[PDB]
């Protein structure tokens, strides 16, 4: 049900970390201040990797065309994006970050 | 905005209208006649700057934006309808359903993550009175009646017409159609003599500004328009003079026509009665792009039975269409074209010098600015932009 | 202004000239020949970007702007001269007097408050030497002589010519005409051989800069221009060499011509004597719009009576027009067209690499920038703008 | 730059490429075949927006900008090569040497201080494999090998081809040629059937994205390119289904071709083997201007003697050219034309919705952005600008 | 009608406001209050059919609500394009705190 | 070899003086502050006289097209100028301005 991402200290606020899973598409973990969030890594507008994008607050900008998503809600923040990003439950326990196997129901 | 901000700032009374160069979004628009679209034979057209595809499946019409989501090519370049309910792009085979535009398959990669996640833009399509109407807007559409003039949809009202593309912005067409004094250009129309019509050269206004028209925004159907009442208090001109000398006479025919004129959003005129005392004319000026419009003409006449509908059709083909729609309205076509240069740079909206009868046009401009359902923009054409 | 300010800043020596893409306002310009405009037969033309209408009434010429004050259509789309001293717009019948452009009547509304309170723009028109000149300016016009080269108006000077529209900005035409070294393009003209002309290939300048030309700004009639004196101190080039070897020679004919060349505002060249020792050539490059001009060519030859006038006319039609105006100047036409691309983006005014003989052109550019009577702008065409 | 800055800011993965509307400067480009230019017969052409002149003197090719330094006219309007090693402008006779572009003489003024002090732009020209390559760049050129696909220059490789002007930006051409899934457009090609080729409708990607392509950042000669490896771990699709039903099948031929596909800067595709097992296709998409490109096609086959070359030449003319170069690639031509509108306003570079196989295109866009040798700008065309 | 038309009391008008004066058998007038001074012109814009009393007054310059053209209310001269025809000016006087406007326009200046 | 141009005081700061030379191209002497420089007078981009241009610091702007040169190096400072200007060594001794015979 959960995947070990990294130690909460390995991520500085405002940074992104890509999580490659076996047999499944990659995910992206963002650290907005002291809280962590996760979504699909692939931009819903194409085939770009959001982990290679730019994070401003709780908004992630795609490197391909400038589309953006709110990393908390996974909702489109900037055009041309229109399709909601899948959000995955994140959990910090004993100074370590974990991500849910499947996206939130 | 589609126009220089300096100009919009100057036309405080109808800026939204002046800015609506591409037309008003979120309104129904007639684009062709039902008999022009056959079962399983997709047809293309441009509406409000957008390339669209219309198809008939099991007798029902469907509309998809004619632009693949992938590399933006028009699907119509090489139409591939491989199953009854879908259309496949000729380039990389992305396949869409006509009913909801959903990307349901991709022949070049059946495992793509885009399948089932993307959706091509669809637009509501409705047939009425043998006319194909498309709702160029977003969300569930309002009743078609809201965007049609009174009586057009009457059960007994048999509708027949003609449609073509004219080289002028839609607004120049609308104003020419609702212009009370433009009647002067029709003074030598064959319809006048050949149908013994009474037709003045113009009107000497009478009464106050408010009495010149009847603005309608209390229509239970939601209709928004303006009635031209210049003839209620004005004295019609039948003897045109220069320096006191008569140089032209109006038509002293017996048939009284065009005494009930009204313009309705999104841009459709109702002339009643016309071209005959027992008929009515309904014509739309549909935006194709900023320089062109469909001049969708229809003539209506109550018909109690097939026998009457057939006799009506016969006289339509033999008289009305050639003598009226063409014989009378052809002069309006080049009249519209004649105004293109003055307004092409948007400066005409500031430099025009209006006179009394233009009060009807002013009323329309204000009504349209106040009650339109949206301003179509180039961004709507290429793809909405926002950093919100 | 009409040009990117960054470019104008760069050409400090003649910015006004570079900005005058549409030509200079407030000057007289020939636009047609008298015999081309007949009684009650309105003719249309575009001058300095403005659409104009000219008509002959009781023998006299009148000029009105071809644009109704109302909805800005060209009256000429459907001319309606209902009385001899007026013209009526085909649209809503606003009627104007040719004499002063006053809106004297409106057939569609005889009670309109606009009647007698609006005035359509008119421009002075004058016929001289069988040529029709229009003063495209405001206020009382100056004497015609001010905008004509010396001797064009002489009593006995019989003027004949030809006119056409050429696809190039007027300045390219002016510069090519006053270009001392462009003579090279005429080395194979049929006129050279067929009229035994002496024509060098170019000139090796002599003396200082000031001596290369004579700037005229003290003429009593007020005409402003420049004389090309390159031949006063320069050595004519008759043997063209490459690497010291003669590859081309000039013409060694007996008839000496074109040793008296001068360009005059607003843009007319005087070549004397040409194309024959007893004749003169006067040509205008009139601005129609930013991309085209009238190439108004005239040949003048003194005649003392009707007998010599007839003889000259016959020689003109059979020889001068085909051998000189066309046979010689046709090369000037495509030469002007060849410079269009380089100057079309206005960059050529910065990137051109001039040489000695261009001193004549620079003199002209300076004179034109200093003595022109006004810069025509796009606002003059649409309607002057000014905010409180 | 050449594109709206707001757009370039959005395409962070390949802004230089998107900005490279006019192509990449400082690369070699093929423009014609050697047999198309004969001794002393100058030929014109436009490359990267620049008008050029190519001449063959004593068997060797030379290239000069087709724009006189004086008034910017094209020398080619009227060619005047008065000595074997020079060209003289038809206007004022400024003469230039083909060898180095130096202004060696001026027939209209042999005493001009400009002589020997100005230089017309020249570009390196090289012939290889019967093809004429021009280095549209500044300074000493790199080896031609750097800008050619591997093996094109092999001693035994016999090259035969065809060239024409296509109406689409060069990039649209490049991406279509290197597009793994575009083969769907070739499903009905005569070549597939007439040459028993195996051709799937597309590929279901296999492995990771990194395995989809192979980038070559450097080579013996500094080549820069990308190999399409979608077929290494991907599953070829031979049955196209919609809603699970088979609506189309790929071609089950026995000849396996194009297993080796790569695109190289400045924009040349290598397909091996194609269109037959013992052959190779090398094709360039040369920028002429922002809206057009040369579609320079070539087919290569190793030949050990004149006998095989003769045979190959016969087969090329009777089969390969009409069945492959035209019968196969003609569909690529209209496909490129179909993408023009979407990218014409530069908005397609933002609104496109890519899918898996586009990894190949993305890899090329990044490679081109990172390794091109310069972005051609309109300033290069008119004249480089800069203020101190 | 008559020489002086009674408009209203000077107190019924705030500085910088405009009032339309309708007249039987004649075109309407517009009275402007610039500070404690009053001026008047035809109410109809000379450039069209707009009512200047429905426009915006800035100092002594009235801006037409139709196209942005404007006039100086004291001289009636155009102040902003596209207006080019001068307005007729009507003298205004205050008799016992009562505002009166002339029935006939002033005859051409200088 | 050197040519006596004039007294340093004959030129106000920021001004330019054209020096004619019989049988040779004219020269331009620029006074930048209290310093003096010399180059060919004719703009390398045409027939304009740089002495009739605008001096901004040690950069002379051509009056014709706005091209410019660094009067110290002769190198182009602004387009369309591309061909370097001929620079002539200059020395002022005892308030007297001297310019080298040939460019250097
Ligand atoms: S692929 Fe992310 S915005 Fe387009
Ligand atoms: S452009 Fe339509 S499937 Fe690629
Ligand atoms: S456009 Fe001329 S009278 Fe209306
Ligand atoms: S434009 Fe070529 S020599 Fe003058
Ligand atoms: S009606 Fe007043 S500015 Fe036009
Ligand atoms: S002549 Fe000096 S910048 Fe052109
Ligand atoms: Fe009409
Ligand atoms: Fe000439
Ligand atoms: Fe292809």
């Amino acid at each position: 049900i959960w995947l070990k991402v990294c130690a909460a200290s390995d991520m500085q606020p405002g940074t992104i970390r890509r999580v490659n899973r076996v047999g499944a598409a990659p995910l992206a973990v963002y650290r907005v201040g002291d809280q962590f969030y996760a979504t699909e890594d692939t931009c819903t507008h194409g085939i770009a990797s959001l982990s290679e994008g730019t994070l401003d607050g709780d908004v992630i900008e795609c490197p391909f065309h400038g589309g953006a998503f709110n990393v908390c809600t996974g909702m489109p923040a900037s055009s041309p994006c229109t399709v909601p990003l899948g959000v995955f439950e994140v959990e910090v326990k004993e100074g370590e970050v974990y991500v849910a196997g499947e996206k939130k129901l | 905005a589609n126009v220089d901000e300096a100009i919009l700032k100057r036309v405080k009374g109808w800026a939204p209208y002046v800015d609506a160069k591409l037309g008003f979004r979120n309104h129904w628009y007639p684009v062709m006649f039902s008999k022009e679209i056959n079962e399983g034979e997709p047809k293309t057209l441009k509406l409000l700057g957008e390339n669209l595809l219309v198809n008939r499946i099991d007798g029902k019409l469907y509309c998809l934006k004619d632009r693949c989501l992938h590399r933006g090519v028009q699907l119509s370049v090489k139409v591939e309808c491989k199953t009854k309910s879908t259309i496949t792009c000729w380039y990389h085979a992305w396949t869409y359903r006509w009913e909801d535009g959903v990307l349901c398959d991709i022949l070049t990669n059946p495992t793509s993550a885009q399948i089932g996640r993307q959706k091509l833009k669809t637009y509501p399509v409705q047939e009425a009175k043998g006319c194909v109407f498309i709702y160029l807007g977003d969300g569930d559409p309002p009743p078609l009646a809201r965007d049609t003039p009174p009586n057009f949809l009457d059960d007994d009202m048999e509708i027949l017409g003609k449609n073509q593309i004219i080289k002028s912005n839609w607004r120049l067409a609308v104003e020419n159609g609702f212009d009370p004094s433009h009647i002067y250009i029709h003074k030598d129309s064959i319809l006048v003599k050949d149908n013994d019509l009474a037709l003045p050269l113009g009107f000497a206004p009478g009464g106050d500004r408010k009495q010149q028209t009847r603005v309608v925004d209390d229509d239970v159907v939601g209709r928004k328009g303006v009635y031209d009442l210049i003839g209620e208090h004005g004295v019609p001109v039948f003897e045109g003079t220069i320096g006191g000398e008569v140089v032209r006479e109006g038509a002293y025919g017996e048939k009284i026509v065009a005494n009930d004129l009204s313009i309705w959003l999104p841009g459709v005129l109702k002339v009643n009665p016309f071209p005959n005392p027992d008929m009515m004319q309904f014509e739309w000026y549909v935006p194709i792009d900023e320089n062109t419009h469909y001049y969708f003409q229809t003539l209506g006449k109550p018909c109690a039975n097939d026998e009457e509908r057939k006799k009506y059709e016969q006289e339509f083909e033999s008289k009305w269409k050639p003598m009226a729609l063409e014989g009378f309205n052809n002069d309006d076509i080049w009249a519209r074209e004649a105004m293109v240069d003055f307004y092409a740079d948007d400066k005409g909206w500031v430099n025009e010098i209006l006179f009394e009868s233009d009060e009807a046009i002013v009323a329309w401009r204000k009504l349209a600015s106040e009650h339109n359902q949206g301003i179509q923009t180039q961004a709507h054409v290429s793809g909405l932009e926002h950093h919100h």
